[PDB]
């Protein structure tokens, strides 16, 4: 890690997820004049596969002052099992 | 002698550090001229519901 021009640290975006309580959080990233602005909304879901229907407004959250450009984007994920020791099933989560 | 140089940056980058903004009184229920995080006017201030 270098140049660190930048370091941001607050509440938790994702509020813990400790079956079917499945929850449904919608984001919005935009990079507009070197700023990065993020809006979000959560709401719990109830046994909907894919998008729901209905009308839910996504609330301004974060506008991060970075002013460097972006092309490419890519999300973080959890290793619950281990990578030396994958096991046959059931070390994930629920496939 | 101790000894600081400060290099400021002001170039195509948002801007992070700045000079504080000072205020002064909040008066209602007259004609003032008001600036809020620079929105400017000038009119009456009421408590609104």
């Amino acid at each position: 890690a270098n140049n660190c021009t930048f370091e941001y640290v607050s509440q938790p975006f994702l509020m813990d997820l400790e079956g079917n309580f499945k929850n449904l959080r919608e984001f919005v990233f935009k990079n507009i004049d070197g700023y990065f602005k993020i809006y979000s909304k959560h709401t719990p879901i109830n046994l909907v596969r894919d998008l729901p229907q209905g009308f839910s407004a996504l609330e301004p959250l974060v506008d991060l002052p970075i002013g460097i450009n972006i092309t490419r984007f890519q999300t973080l994920l959890a290793l619950h099992r281990s990578y030396l020791t994958p096991g046959d099933s059931s070390s994930g989560w629920t496939a | 002698y101790r000894v600081v140089v400060l290099s400021f940056e002001l170039l195509h980058a948002p801007a992070t550090v700045c000079g504080p903004k000072k205020s002064t009184n909040l008066v209602k229920n007259k004609c003032v001229n008001f600036n809020f995080n620079g929105l400017t006017g000038t009119g009456v201030l009421t408590e609104s519901n």
